[PDB]
């Protein structure tokens, strides 16, 4: 009762759209010959869209044949192929991302390109929590069961930290981190506000947008 | 009236002919029954090079077939495969330059397996080629509907499952409407079959 | 007549209303229209309308779709929005859920600029503002959407589609002449079936240009060329909603 | 006998699909035929809806 | 929505009990109206054949009444769908081998795992009456060899509910 | 001519996954089967038909591929309206090194755009929108050092 | 044979007042004319 | 929020804030569509929308 377990390695593109691979199965037979003879079978197995990682598919009837015992089934195991942005949670993808201090913050749009052939740019939408998560509903694997429904793509965040900051920068920090609330705020804090938002969106003498040398 | 199938390569492709290729087709009083823009793998692109197997330029063949998208094209004409072939011109671009300038080869080919095109040759490849492209596209229904052709075929694909699935049928013996006996055996035809394999999670 | 309705067109006429974008970002809209277009799945992407903020970079939202069935009676639009500071750079707008779509209407008042701020409600909920920026286009689509009658028809498969062979609407000066875009083609429901004092038509008979205005929604502008068969619809302003209708009228 | 049971109960529906799988020529015949019966069952009843639905909507109007 | 009939045990001028049964016509249409037309025309005295303890109460031979088979008409297996489960089925008796059935009738006493797909089951008891005068059936003073002493005889029947 | 209206006819249509030839086949198939008595409605018959069609969807061997236009101008024409956020070291995590914007002399080209189209002359309002954008990003460039654009 | 289909089609009539084999025709000349965007759909849409 | 909304905001004429030549203005907030706009020395104001 022994059976034959092959790996078979697919890509999240295939699992994604529905694949139909054709495999070759080595299938030896015992003879009177002291060394045995074999034989190339094509078979073909059709992996529906979103098919959990694990699936097995079994060939009946297909082994190695024993003079006597009929031979037993062939077993495919199915496993996804590594892959450089995605990685498949149950029913729904997983994308971990290095994200900037400053994106964290203010607020940036992270750029997916999605398994289908389609660019995605989701905003944060708030100060993003160390070690936080973001969700955008209906964009993960097809579930195995209905083909129209699918998971939800999951952004894991991990920030990524300045290496340096200077005094007069820390300065700055904490002034932004200690800024009283604007119903609070004095003429005198007002004016200074404004005078420093203009110096530092100067157009030809602030540092507001600079181009890389 | 008959349908040929032709398959536009990479190299017209990358330089952006496809649409004047296309447009000539057109004009040349052919018509297109299906096209689409698909890149071959490597496995696909030996499963379609089947017949020069083996063969001393089947190596560089299909490297230069999987370097990118291709365009399969299905065209329909009374004279379509005859007409099709001479409006490729000769095999090789260098002498089809020398004898018909005016051809595909001569105006988008640029090497001896960079002719830019690619067609069938006979019928039968033919209608192989548009079955392995098109499995969904219809055609040929006077060889295929023959009465001594339709006993081989169930006889050698249909049968060794059906006959098993109509005695399993008879031995349970479900209820006497006709959906539920329907439901059970159709149920057993798609449970286990020789080619498909069983698929379990 | 026209299968998708222009953004100059749009623009032009209802330049009168108010309804005006900012020069740069006109020019922004022509070239970046097209890039979202494709680098989405969508196959027909507008400008659904401009929301004013406490800032001066108003959120510029475009509306686009796949998909349209018909389901349950109503035809549902698989719509996807999309908002922008500027016409450059688009970013996505997520649907909220039930559970935050009744906490998004009782925040009253005008949006800020930055999409990273977040409201307190009551126990606190923090909900982000972009969450209260998909619930006001929601509820200003679902009572305004405004359509030509008789412009989309259904063909097998339950799809609902333009009518190619549309020949215009006699007395564009009714309200019976329009209806909502999720009413079915055969049902018979117009904006007449609405409050009556909901919404105001003021026609042109001589340069044959009508323009519906709602006044629940005091934003929203929609205008009918019946010569050229063209219409269009866009949205300027806050979000908010006029609950005092009975004391304006 | 159970000849007589086999053939008025499936065999009608079975030439069909018979016919139109060798008219189709697919690659798994076997697979073809359950998803025409499938297909077969499922039809009978919303051909039914339609008319249903129809009626229905002449009646509103 | 069924049809319905009733018949009485009574044994040696003593009336045993009577028992009412639900015949499934949407599962065994053909099986149903042959039992209906014999019960209708027939089964007027057949005495109670086979009596098992825990197993079945067995009966219903016309031309004989005894045991052996009848001439004229033989009925093919129909289906094979009621599952002997539960107590008080009612299904048809045939050969060792299908497509011999005849009048040959029995009534389930306890669940017979064994006895699906062998035999065509179309029926059922209604009432715990019913059953209960079958279980006190099996309980008689003296039965030889698996059938009473004396001629427990089917007293009436008749059909209900349904034409 | 007629072979013209044939292959016409029997082109496939990718999307409905039908042509006319086998639509056309398999509803008078169905009328011969039905061989009905009474009147007959072609649209119901059609309706019928398209909503009985077997539509077997196996999968396919090849992922699809998506066809469409190059975008590489138009997105060079978009890079230049919004100024470009200064990309930063992953390694680091902090901005690479830049540059300020070049000091250069212009003319106020949205003020000759609006001449221009006062007097009834020009390239437009739309275009000279885009013109001055690109005279910005041809000026604020410190590898290209200009001290005058026109 | 055809010709027996041909003579069927002939006589059975249609709620519009023609027959189907003329209905037909006419929705195919109609539709080669024509030559619509989406045909198949223009043929339950438009032409009928 | 707990913070009342100014009764006036800025509005601009460019998404980059070195744009050679960009008018500038406010915004009136208890009255919408009150506009008013400076380059130089040509400044303007105008009210257009419902009373």
């Amino acid at each position: 009762g022994k059976n034959k377990v092959y790996p078979l390695e697919l890509t999240l593109e295939e699992i994604f759209h529905g694949c139909l691979k054709k495999v070759a199965h080595k299938r030896k037979v015992l003879l009177f010959s002291g060394e045995y003879v074999e034989e190339e079978r094509q078979l073909t197995v059709d992996v529906k869209p979103g098919l959990p990682t694990g699936t097995r598919f079994v060939f009946e009837g297909e082994g190695n044949k024993t003079p006597k015992k009929e031979p037993g089934p062939v077993v495919f195991v199915l496993k996804p192929k590594p892959h450089p942005r995605f990685v498949r949670r149950g029913s729904d993808l997983v994308h971990k991302v290095t994200l900037p201090l400053h994106h964290a913050l203010i607020g940036t749009t992270l750029d997916i390109r999605t398994l289908d052939d389609r660019d995605l740019k989701v905003p944060i939408s708030d100060i993003m929590r160390p070690g936080s998560s973001l969700t955008v509903p209906g964009e993960g694997m097809p579930l195995p069961a209905t083909p129209s429904a699918r998971g939800n793509l999951v952004i894991e965040i991990d920030l990524l930290f300045p290496t340096h900051l200077t005094e007069t920068q820390k300065m700055l920090l904490r002034s932004a981190f200690f800024l009283p609330p604007p119903t609070e705020q004095n003429e005198e804090t007002k004016k200074a506000l404004r005078d420093y938002e203009a110096a530092f969106k100067h157009d030809l003498k602030g540092w507001a947008t600079v181009f890389k040398r | 009236l008959e349908k040929t199938f032709a398959l536009i390569k990479p190299d017209a492709v990358r330089a952006g002919k496809a649409q004047e290729i296309m447009q000539l087709i057109e004009l040349n009083g052919f018509t297109i029954i299906a096209k689409q823009k698909l890149q071959l793998t490597r496995a696909r692109a030996e499963e379609f090079y089947g017949e020069h197997k083996g063969k001393e330029f089947f190596p560089k063949l299909v490297n230069f077939m999987t370097s990118g998208p291709i365009w399969a094209l299905v065209l329909a004409k009374p004279g379509a495969i005859l007409a099709w072939r001479a409006l490729m011109g000769p095999t090789n671009v260098f002498k089809a330059r020398a004898e018909q300038p005016k051809c595909l080869r001569a105006l988008y080919g640029t090497d001896g397996t960079q002719n830019a095109t690619h067609g069938s040759d006979s019928p039968i490849s033919a209608a192989r080629e548009i079955k392995f492209f098109f499995p969904t596209l219809s055609g040929d229904p006077t060889i295929y509907a023959e009465p001594t052709a339709a006993a081989e075929y169930i006889t050698k694909r249909i049968q060794p499952a059906l006959a098993k699935a109509l005695a399993a049928l008879a031995r349970e013996k479900p209820s006497a409407d006709k959906f539920e006996a329907i439901t059970f055996v159709a149920g057993y035809l798609l449970q286990n079959n020789p080619n498909k394999p069983k698929v379990l999670m | 007549v026209q299968l998708e309705p222009n953004i100059t067109l749009v623009l032009k006429h209802l330049a009168s209303c108010g309804a005006v974008v900012s020069a740069e970002q006109q020019a922004a809209l022509d070239h970046s229209i097209p890039i979202k277009r494709i680098e989405a799945g969508l196959r027909s992407l507008t400008l659904w309308g401009r929301l004013t903020t406490l800032n001066g970079k108003d959120y510029l939202v475009a509306e686009g779709y796949n998909v349209a069935s018909s389901k349950e009676g109503a035809a549902v639009y698989e719509t996807k929005y999309f908002y922008s500071q500027d016409g450059a750079r688009w970013s996505d707008l997520q649907p909220v859920d039930s559970e935050t779509a009744t906490r998004c209407a009782r925040i009253k008042g005008m949006l800020s600029g930055d999409p990273a701020k977040n409201y307190e409600l009551e126990l606190v909920f923090q909900i982000p503002e972009l969450a209260v920026l998909r619930c006001r286009v929601d509820a200003i689509a679902t009572a305004t959407s405004v359509i030509p009658t008789d412009s989309t028809i259904l063909n097998a498969a339950s799809q609902v589609v333009p009518n190619r062979l549309f020949a215009g609407a006699a007395y564009p000066e009714k309200l019976e002449s329009y209806q909502h875009r999720f009413s079915l083609p055969g049902s018979g429901v117009t904006l007449s079936q609405d409050l009556r004092g909901t919404w105001a038509v003021q026609y042109d008979a001589f340069k044959g240009v009508a323009q519906v205005r709602s006044l629940l929604f005091p934003g929203y502008f929609f205008y009918y060329a019946a010569n050229e068969l063209t219409w269009g619809s866009l949205y300027v302003g806050d979000g908010l909603r006029n609950n005092d209708l009975i004391f304006m009228l | 006998h159970d000849t007589a049971y086999l053939k008025e109960t499936v065999g009608e529906a079975l030439a069909r699909g018979c016919a139109a799988a060798i008219s189709a020529q697919p690659n798994d015949p076997v697979e073809y035929l359950g998803l025409w019966l499938l297909k077969y069952v499922k039809n009978a009843e919303v051909e039914g809806n339609f008319y249903r639905e129809r009626q229905q909507d002449l009646q509103k109007k | 929505g069924r049809t319905y009939c009733a018949f009485s045990i009574q044994q040696s001028s003593k009336l045993l009990g009577t028992v009412v049964l639900e015949l499934f016509t949407d599962i065994a249409p053909a099986t149903c109206a042959n039992f209906i037309k014999y019960i209708k025309d027939g089964y007027q005295g057949t005495p109670l054949h086979r009596i098992v303890p825990n197993g079945w109460v067995q009966g219903g031979d016309i031309v004989d009444g005894s045991g052996k088979g009848d001439p004229g008409f033989v009925l093919p297996d129909e289906t094979y769908s009621v599952k002997h489960d539960a107590p008080g089925v009612l299904g048809m008796a045939t050969g060792g081998q299908p497509h011999t059935a005849n009048t040959q009738f029995y009534i389930s006493l306890s669940p017979l795992p064994f006895l699906d797909g062998k035999r065509v089951a179309f029926g059922r008891v209604l009432n715990k009456q019913s059953l209960e005068n079958l279980l006190a059936l099996q309980t008689l003073p003296t039965f030889q060899n698996e059938r009473p002493v004396p001629d427990v005889v089917i007293a009436s029947c008749h059909v209900i509910y349904n034409p | 001519s007629v072979a013209q209206a044939l292959a016409y006819l029997q082109v496939h249509s990718p999307q409905d996954g039908t042509s006319m030839y086998d639509h056309l086949v398999k509803l008078v198939s169905k009328v011969l089967e039905d061989q009905p008595k009474n009147a007959v409605d072609l649209l119901e018959t059609s309706l019928l038909v398209k909503k009985s069609t077997f539509d077997p969807k196996e999968s396919s061997p090849l992922v699809p591929i998506p066809v469409a236009p190059d975008a590489t101008q138009t997105q060079a024409a978009v890079s230049i309206f919004g100024d470009p956020e200064l990309p930063i070291n992953p390694a680091t995590g902090e901005p690479v090194p830049a540059d300020p914007p070049n000091e250069f002399e212009a003319e106020n080209m949205l003020g000759a755009a609006a001449v221009l189209d006062c007097l009834g002359v020009g390239l437009g309002r739309e275009l000279g929108v885009n013109i001055a954008l690109a005279a910005k990003r041809i000026g604020e460039d410190p590898k290209l050092a200009v001290r005058s654009v026109r | 044979d055809v010709g027996q289909a041909l003579a069927f089609l002939q006589q059975v009539k249609t709620t519009q007042g023609a027959s189907i084999y003329e209905g037909l025709k006419a929705a195919l000349a109609k539709v080669l004319e024509d030559r619509p965007v989406n045909a198949v759909e223009a043929l339950e849409t438009s032409v009928l | 929020d707990k913070v009342p909304p100014p009764a006036w905001s800025p509005v601009f004429a460019s998404a980059s804030v070195t744009t050679r030549n960009q008018v500038a203005g406010v915004r009136s907030n208890r009255w919408p569509g009150a506009v008013c706009a400076c380059a130089g020395r040509h400044f303007t104001s105008m009210y257009v929308g419902w009373g």
